RNA sequence: AACGCAGCGAAUUGCGAUAUGUAUUGUGAAUUGCAGAUUUUCGUGAAUCAUCAAAUCUUUGAACGCACAUUGCGCCCUCUGGUAUUCCAGGGGGCAUGCCUGUUUGAGCGUCAUU
RNA sequence: UGAAGACUGAAGUGGGGAAAGGUUCCACGUCAACAGCAGUUGGACGUGGGUUAGUCGAUCCUAAGAGAUGGGGAAGCUCCGUUUCAAAGGCCUAAUUUUCUAGGCCACCAUCGAAAGGGAAUCCGGUUAAUAUUCCGGAACCUGGAUAUGGAUUCUUCACGGUAACGUAACUGAAUGUGGAGACGUCGGCGCGAGCCCUGGGAGGAGUUAUCUUUUCUUCUUAACAGCUUAUCACCCCGGAAUUGGUUUAUCCGGAGAGGGGGUCUUAUGGCUGGAAGAGCCCAGCCCUUGUGCUGGGUCCGGUGCGCCCGCGACGGCCCUUGAAAAUCCACAGGAAGGAAUAGUUUUCAUGCCAGGUCGUACUGAUAACCGCAGCAGGUCUCCAAGGUGAACAGCCUCUAGUUGAUAGAAUAAUGUAGAUAAGGGAAGUCGGCAAAAUAGAUCCGUAACUUCGGGAUAAGGAUUGGCUCUAAGGAUCGGAAGUGAGGCCUUGGUCAGACGCGGCGUUGUAGACGGCCUUGGUGGUCUCUUGUAGAUCUGCAAUUAACGAUCAACUUAGAACUGGUACGGACAAGGGGAAUCUGACUGUCUAAUUAAAACAUAGCAUUGCGAUGGUCAGAAAGUGAUGUUGACGCAAUGUGAUUUCUG
RNA sequence: GGGUGAAGCCAGAGGAAACUCUGGUGGAGGCUCGUAGCGGUUCUGACGUGCAAAUCGAUCGUCGAAUUUGGGUAUAGGGGC
RNA sequence: UAAAUAUUGGCGAGAGACCGAUAGCGAACAAGUACAGUGAUGGAAAGAUGAAAAGAACUUUGAAAAGAGAGUGAAAAAGU
């Protein structure tokens, strides 16, 4: 697997070989700096299979709304 | 032996069918003079090749 | 050791399967058979041994052509079918 | 590989074609890698250059010779050995030429050899010592190596063999006109016992 | 402590027949079988390593 | 010579993916160890019958495209699929050597006539 | 089946393969024979079930060899020969746009031969009574076909950058020629990394507990493949070296340009992220006839080394030995031909589409599946390999894994077989010290004739060794006491986001913790005091060498005291020694199953034949062979048998 | 796994000089003690209608090369080696 | 260039002062078969219940094999 970037993210859902895409949940804790949530979104089709990780669970929830409603969201 | 040929196996194929006991339903034949397999073969006792 | 250590390190083979006889006696580092010479033109027949032909010549087989050859003689070669009464 | 002499690869070109051919030289001692040779009539007398014998003056020395012309070569190819030019003939194209053996012939004029000494002398002169280096020279050679004496043999394996003494029994000073199976010993023998120093 | 076997028959300790053990994610210590390594591409005057060029066996960089 | 084929067979006896046989002709009711039919039983017809003139005939072998301790590897014509003169697969037909008779292209100041 | 005792002891009674066997593997039924006792058990007997591959092998290339064809032999079965005194072909582009014809170049040549050599590409987790790198789930990769989107390139064009080593995501190239990879021995130490071993802190579970032990044992793992970083060796620019410097364990290098300062490159190997925690393992708790789940938790942070074994690297010894070939893939030289702007080139790059045949795949690999007339103390090619003792893959004792199989019972006569000990003497025995005894490890002392001065040599011959408590020497990392303006914690002032949770049927109401940035002062010794505490846990103006301080860490080598029934390499393991004579110099080799030697071989020495139309030798014959991919420092044929010394 | 310590290098001491001694470093050899491996000396031990048509035990030789061994290939009976 | 002449092989018919299952072909039977050897090759043993299987239903002792009775048949002094 490859990975992210941001951006082209973005660009590889506008294939539309890239048809679904599942999210994962890992909880981390940056030497108790602070436990955070973090996300990470993962694109298959075809040759490889991409993931953008991201941290902040605001940042993923602008970016998890604004993907079309027809793209199939699949979770773990 | 493992690494074994097709010719080699078609022969040993034969030898698992033929190596088998005599049929009850032949004794009771007409004339009939057979009661057990003379051509039997056990791996221990007998080599085939 | 002459005797039976010596036994115990035979494990290869001087013959193999022949296509033209069928017998485990084709000798691989020579590349030909000593039962009936394959691959010649002709069988490794030899007066001096009088069993040896007894035991492969015509008359062994099946004779799936040769078997219907004197019945076809008597009739004289016939082409055609029977009609009817 | 088993050859008392270092080989040389040198580069020629084809007059004919745009194509190279490598020809493998015997190196005689002098050479080296980075060099010029010059191999023809009109070649001049260097250490390395392959001149026909017409165009070369008396007491001059050379190796690799050819016996006829267009031999390839024949006389004097061994370890530290060469061959030196006598004479000469204007009727006959013929030079008198004198092998490292001693015995003289006459060759033809036309005929080639190259300049200078054969390499890797002075390599019979250390002795072998342990027999293990004497294995290792014949190892990439023949198989002649480990020679029984014939007297030590039974009387069928060899004509010297037998008996309850290791004799010989009769001269082994042998004739020529003989015939295969006989011959063990010394063959037309002109001379036996030591040899003082001429040869 | 773990021992470990060959995969690919093959039981004698030749070149292209060489193991590097390795853990897995299951536990158990098993082998792989290590490819050989390629030289380095070299001058055609000199005998020297071509500089600024991959290594990679004949076939590998085509 | 190998490997297969019977409703239930391992061998022997028969036959070749049309496999203990199919068509054709004759005789006129069996086969039979146990099943099972078919009703064909005043018949263009039972049968492990006799007969035998039409066919089928796996892989081989003098054995023939090149090989053959391999079910190895190619080339040509032809129809059908996958987008196809060239790549992939499928169905069918072909490609050995020596020698003879002829046919068509040719080679040689070997040699003849004509510009 | 349970419980208790045992052994093999990781060079194994462990886990897998090669040759060879061929269903012996596995289930259900069942004991007439076979398993030299027995039998309810069985590798037996009866009836069925079982081996799934583009990536693992075979197939393909060549090796020592084998072997058609053209030719020449032989009455002939066939023999020689493989590039020859042969007219020995198959590879690319158009033409033509019926798909058949035209361009061309180039040329001593079948075919078989390795399941350990060469070689296009696959890993983790799950599942069966018996199969898996081959099925299922998930993630990759290659070769051969097709092909269009994006990007790159183009007004003078087949890209630009850097002094240079070289770099960038891409960046036309035929005939022909040249170069590289494929492609290569061994012994030695030094360095780097993997895996195991060892060990510290925590987070779980099991064991012991009259008494003692912050402990005895076990779980805390991370694949191929994708991306960014990391190196000894080489190499480029600057600059000019004797008071010669640099430097390895090992002495090599420099005006053919060292040291010093600054760079470029191969990615072997490690590090971080993706793979990938969703998996696996380890606890705790719910139901549930079955099938099963279902629900919480945890899966973390280090240290050490002449350690063991494997790989890789730069180096150094050896040789009258210098340690395979071809298929196959790539690069460069070279300029053939072909191309634009109102548009065209590129498929050595990014993505995307289709296809991947044939055969092998079970189990055993041996004191019971192979060979030895057999379930025979025999014989038969390999890989992985833990703890303690110790020099040690020696012997002895454990852990994991595997067996507990080899007719049994009762008494203890002679004679046996295998092990043992013995008063005084010490080879008187006997053909003969045969057989058995004694010596043995380490450290220190001490060492003859003779000698080819290399050895003899562990010569001979003495002394010491336990346990316990101490002392001495041997290393690696990191730090200098004072003179302002500027970037940790706390606070002051400015400046900007804003985590999650709950309630009515995606919605609508709703509390709302906290984070960094920017920047002024204060913060071990000291005093105020009966006493202090937090972090010494960014640039200026410029003091110093042994006179030192901290912090962590191995195992070796010396010396001293005390102490015992004077014992101490306490078991195991481990040379008897000396003075001569005959003989072969030495290491080496042979009579397989009565002879291992003084026999054979050997280096060294000597003799004989040969200049290719030749010597020695094969063949029935050949337009045929071996030495010979040879040429007298060579090939062939004999004798003697190292050195010193002589050969009448 | 030990023992012995050859060439090649580095430093010192003695001497008027020619040179001569001493200490390290280094790891040579058909060297040497000994495990697996390969052999088969003595007990004229065991067994001798055997476990075995050549085995069993203890004691022994050699153990980095004239070494030990798998697969492929060559040489065939007055012939081969 | 037919005929009179040959013939231990092949296809089809006749006979015998010949052998009678250790004989006669090696082989009267699933014989060039089973089995041995790396291989050329070597190479056995084995015929007969009764006219008809009518091949022993049923009881009882035994874990079973079998045994005692019974029954079939001219005979079980014919029980595969
Ligand atoms: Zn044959």
């Amino acid at each position: 697997k490859e990975i992210a970037d941001i951006k082209e993210f973005l660009e590889l859902i506008r294939r539309q070989d890239v048809n679904s895409a599942t999210v994962k949940i890992n909880k981390k804790l940056n030497k108790n700096g602070k436990a955070f949530r973090q996300t990470k979104f993962k694109l298959r089709g075809s040759r490889y299979l991409y993931t953008l990780i991201v941290n902040d669970a605001g940042k993923a929830k602008k970016l998890l709304q604004s993907l079309p409603p027809t793209f199939n969201v699949n979770k773990l | 032996a493992a690494q074994k040929s097709f010719r080699i196996k078609q022969k040993m194929a034969k030898a698992k069918k033929q190596n088998r006991p005599l049929p009850q339903w032949i004794r009771l034949r007409t004339n009939n003079t057979i009661r057990y397999n003379a051509k039997r073969r056990n791996w221990r006792r007998t080599k085939m090749n | 050791g002459k005797g039976t250590p010596s036994f115990g390190k035979r494990h290869n083979k001087s013959h193999t399967l022949c296509k033209r006889c069928g017998r485990s006696s084709y000798h691989i580092q020579k590349h030909t058979c000593s039962s009936c010479g394959y691959p010649a033109a002709k069988m490794r027949s030899h007066n001096w041994a009088a069993k040896a032909k007894r035991r492969r010549t015509t008359g062994t087989g099946r004779m799936r052509y040769l078997k219907h050859v004197s019945r076809r003689f008597k009739n004289g070669f016939q082409s055609g079918e029977a009609k009817a009464q | 590989a088993g050859r008392g002499a270092p080989l040389a690869k040198v580069v020629f070109r084809d007059p004919y074609k745009y194509k190279l051919r490598e020809e493998t030289f015997i190196a005689n001692e002098g050479l080296h890698t980075g060099q010029f040779i010059y191999a023809g009539k009109k070649a001049s007398l260097n250490v390395g250059n392959v001149l026909p014998l017409g165009s070369v003056p008396e007491g001059t020395i050379i190796s690799n010779v050819e016996e006829r012309p267009g031999d390839r070569g024949a006389l004097a190819r061994a370890s530290g050995n060469y061959v030196i030019v006598i004479g000469h003939n204007p009727e006959d194209n013929k030079t008198r030429v004198r092998l490292p053996s001693g015995a003289k012939k006459i060759i033809s004029s036309d005929a080639r050899g190259v300049i200078g000494v054969v390499a890797g002398g002075g390599r019979i002169d250390k002795p072998l010592l342990k027999a293990g280096r004497a294995f290792h020279k014949y190892r990439v050679k023949r198989n002649s190596w480990p020679k029984t004496r014939g007297v030590a043999m039974n009387p069928v394996d060899h004509p010297h063999g037998g008996g309850n003494h290791q004799h010989i029994g009769k001269a082994s000073t042998i004739s020529r006109g003989a015939v295969s199976g006989q011959k063990a010993g010394l063959i037309a023998a002109r001379r036996t016992g030591l040899l003082r120093g001429s040869q | 402590a773990q021992r470990v076997t060959f995969r690919r028959r093959n039981p004698y300790n030749t070149k292209s027949n060489k193991i590097k053990v390795v853990k897995t994610p299951g536990g158990a210590l098993r082998s792989q079988h290590v490819k050989k390594l390629a030289t380095r591409p070299k001058c055609g005057d000199t005998g020297v390593p071509l500089q600024g060029v991959s290594t990679l066996r004949p076939r590998q960089y085509a």
